[PDB]
């Protein structure tokens, strides 16, 4: 009922940088706002309570400020272990509502993905279903679009995507998209391609194959 | 070992004044100097004993009473006072020997929608004796007709909520009070200051 | 100091589950208690909370009228009765200790201690073993190949390459919940192109919920 | 706070008389009550502490008694150096120590009528813009005396200041001076300037006046 | 034999600050609690503050709390009172008092001679002396008006005329200054033959005025 909007939704900064995250409430909430740090696969840890009060054991490089509707979370000097998603949480009224979160990532240089395509096996085609897979290997930033083309027809509502967590070494991401069709629907078409658009690509890269070659 | 004063002052919540909590402190060494300079106190009044002299005295038992009232009522937690709190909720004797400590707890005990969990006894036929704790919830009979446990005309619930909101004036804000009583019987003392 | 959840598991949609939380290491009566859930791969959603003396109870709009929170102070326990489980309710449910005692407007109200969480999986179907199909390296310096683990339930599966001898360049993606209620997952690896005719590449798929193990050899497709 | 009320506020006794001063408390203070003596222009000196304990070096003619709310200090045989102001002070409320109003013990002499003189403002003052009318009460006893300013039979309130000397070393009498201060514009607005004196030694009020 | 000597008193404008001292002697200063007690002009005694033997605990009266600060230096055997944000209500003679220490409660056994603190914005102005001409003996005197601050010494015939003189305590009029009256009763026969001159001296302003008094 009270909406919390964080900006940005994703952030890229290097170690020693000053990180500032914004959280805006749809209506005045006084100082009733908390900040949480959540690493993936872990419970959210409280960082700031009462808008600006530091939680016990939280490093002083974290600090919060603001009152009313506009608030800011600040990491004075970014650290390697501070990669996580940061949520703001209003405790002014019920229901308890969270922000959408700001994923803080350690900045790397822009990196282009390597694209591979795989046809469905003869073994699966006898099973009645055909699955075409597309691979995006080692790219940065995470924002990347995968477009499925079946005989140059854009496929929506029959494919699903999955993105890896950012690699701890080269700080890149990886994505896999899977196009699913029945055997009868598969033998109806020939060309299967996947188009990839990314910041590290001056133009979209497309990998394709022809059925039965 | 040390006397647990931190368990009373630093308790995450406090009791309502009608159901005030009491902590009996015995067989321990008390560090009063660190206790009284820990947090900032808006009210600090001692009676019958100096707060710097406690480090030299010994007592059979030390009582630490704690509760929550509003700002305009802290003056009632003192020997010889009268009022709704002093008569019906928490009463100190005329020869009370100890200290009463209070601090503003608006950040801890006030709610946006109002904190109605803190109560106080509004109706009682006779006054409380010193150190009396009445937690009865019997319907108060204000007329000649018996109430028989049913609220109505001349039949009032004896407890009343405070309704703490952080924007109220300091007179209406919640204040946590700690009353230290120093009892000296003719028995071997167990609490000495150090 | 700990919060231990139990009661989660596999349940069919429209049925009910009762989650429990055993608290220790602090005065359970001294703090409000809350339930927060997290769908795999998504953010957090607060579910329900309770004051302490049952003086205040709240629910998220998506669960109000179907969930009932309660606490047994004598047993240091928090409960969540989850009548009529929709699929949108599938998530890991965290038992969480609140900083103070209000569930509305305390500047201090926070989620200071979190349990490990119990998993509530709401979906149709029973156990099914996955099929493993090769993602063969194509002909068109470094080449990539993989394996597809399709149509299994419930989670999870694990995939290795060359029995663990091949780890550099391996990416295994989180699984997606298909519309059929079954999961699917993929794993890939990049290798030098000069070894595609001399080095054998085999993926090792393991789906313990169905006792399925499959060793698929991934060869370049012959014309 | 705990209010300490002393009675009487002033008393007149001769050397050798037995003087008893009363001190009442607004609430029970057990036996934590102290007595202090203050000479004019001098620091207070402790006489009795804990209601009845004599301080070291204080003559035994001083003694205290009482408990609860009513207390008494007693000087069995008043001496010439004992004429001073005596304060009681409660110590039950250790962090809110409060004194009594004080009881000034004076020398009783025979009743003396005052000699009343009035002085108009000098010519050297009227040119500055202020006019002060002065009334004098010379050598009277006791101290209780009322000075009422009447300007054209109109009582002047809120416009005069009083001052009383200490008891004279010769005849043990007092002296009072009242100064009526008004601006020059207020001065030529009226005609009659009088000073009314009420005192125990006057069978009727005496008034000394002059015409401008 | 217990001595206490104060210093640091004087004039101060409202809202300013002033620090007082109290040097102790001939007793164990680092073992007794110490007090400050003030006394307004013509009023009673008012307890101000107390400090422990070691100076770790400090307690103040509500009239000065959050405004005054008590402190002590046991190496110098001196007691301090930092008075900030001084109002007109603080104008009083300030005493320091040693605690008796023979009871569970506080009580003062020895007092210092005291120092005056006058809170007022009025500049040190010289007095204006005006005569009082007489109209069965007669009386005459002088009017020392409009001077700041206390005190002023008034004598007659350079101290030769002692009998019959009455100098009255000063009064603080609404103009922030002081007014004082001094009279003397003389036989009416030596009026034009005996000349009367009042000697007024104001050390704070360094003003000495001699004025003749004739009917």
């Amino acid at each position: 009922d009270i909406q919390l909007t964080q900006s940005p939704s994703s952030l890229s900064a290097s170690v020693r940088d000053r990180v500032t995250i914004t959280c805006r409430a749809s209506q005045s909430i006084d100082t009733y706002l908390n900040w949480y740090q959540q690493k993936p696969g872990k419970a959210p840890n409280l960082l700031i309570y009462a808008a600006s009060s530091l939680q016990s054991g939280v490093p002083s490089r974290f600090s919060g400020s603001g009152s009313g509707t506009d608030f800011t979370l600040t990491i004075s000097s970014l650290q390697p272990e501070d990669f996580a998603t940061y949520y703001c949480l209003q405790t002014y009224s019920y229901p308890v509502t969270f922000g959408q979160g700001t994923k803080v990532d350690i900045k790397r240089t822009v990196a282009a993905p390597s694209v591979f395509i795989f046809p469905p096996s003869d073994e699966q085609l006898k099973s009645g279903t055909a699955s075409v897979v597309c691979l995006l290997n080692n790219f940065y930033p995470r924002e990347a679009k995968v477009q499925w083309k079946v005989d140059n027809a854009l496929q929506s509502g029959n494919s699903q995507e999955s993105v890896t967590e950012q690699d701890s070494k080269d700080s890149t991401y990886s994505l896999s998209s899977t196009l699913t069709l029945s055997k009868a629907d598969y033998e109806k078409h020939k060309v299967y391609a996947c188009e990839v658009t990314h910041q590290g690509l001056s133009s979209p890269v497309t990998k394709s194959f022809n059925r039965g070659e | 070992n040390l006397c647990p004063f931190g368990e009373v002052f630093n308790a995450t919540r406090f009791a309502s004044v009608y159901a005030w909590n009491r902590k009996r402190i015995s067989n321990c060494v008390a560090d009063y100097s660190v206790l009284y300079n820990s947090a900032s106190f808006s009210t600090f009044k001692c009676y019958g004993v100096s707060p710097t002299k406690l480090n030299d005295l010994c007592f059979t038992n030390v009582y630490a009473d704690s509760f929550v009232i509003r700002g305009d009522e802290v003056r009632q937690i003192a020997p010889g006072q009268t009022g709704k709190i002093a008569d019906y909720n928490y009463k100190l004797p005329d020869d009370f020997t100890g200290c009463v400590i209070a601090w503003n707890s608006n950040n801890l005990d006030s709610k946006v929608g109002g904190n109605y969990n803190y109560r106080y006894r509004l109706f009682r036929k006779s006054n409380l004796k010193p150190f009396e704790r009445d937690i009865s919830t019997e319907i108060y009979q204000a007329g000649s007709k018996p109430c028989n446990g049913v609220e109505g005309f001349n039949c009032y619930f004896p407890l009343q909520s405070y309704g703490f909101q952080p924007t109220n004036g300091v007179g209406y804000q919640p204040y946590r009070v700690v009353v230290l009583s120093f009892e000296l019987l003719h028995a071997p003392a167990t609490v000495c200051g150090k | 100091v700990q919060l231990v959840e139990s009661g989660g598991g596999l349940v069919q949609p429209g049925r009910s589950l009762r989650l429990s939380c055993v608290a220790s290491g602090f005065t359970f009566e001294d703090y409000a208690m809350h339930w927060v859930r997290q769908v795999p791969g998504k953010g957090p959603e607060w579910v329900s909370g309770i004051s302490w003396n049952s003086g205040s109870i709240g629910y998220a709009d998506s669960v109000k009228g179907r969930f009932t929170i309660s606490r047994d102070n004598a047993k240091n326990s928090l409960y969540l009765q989850m009548s009529s489980l929709r699929v949108e309710d599938t998530a890991l449910y965290y038992c969480v200790k609140d900083r103070h005692y209000d569930s509305a407007g305390y500047l201090v109200n926070g989620f200071h201690i979190w349990g490990q969480g119990t998993m509530v999986t709401v979906s149709s179907a029973s156990t099914k073993g996955p099929s493993v199909f090769p993602l063969a390296p194509s002909s068109k310096g470094t080449a990539a190949l993989g394996c597809l683990v399709k149509d299994y339930f419930p989670e999870p599966v694990t995939v290795s390459w060359n029995s663990g001898a091949l780890t550099s360049g391996v990416h295994t993606f989180p699984a997606v919940l298909q519309s059929s209620g079954l999961y699917s997952l993929s794993s890939v690896v990049t290798v030098p192109s000069s070894s595609l005719g001399t080095q054998t590449y085999i993926c090792n798929v393991n789906h313990k919920p169905s006792n399925t193990k499959v060793d698929k050899r991934v060869e370049p497709k012959s014309c």
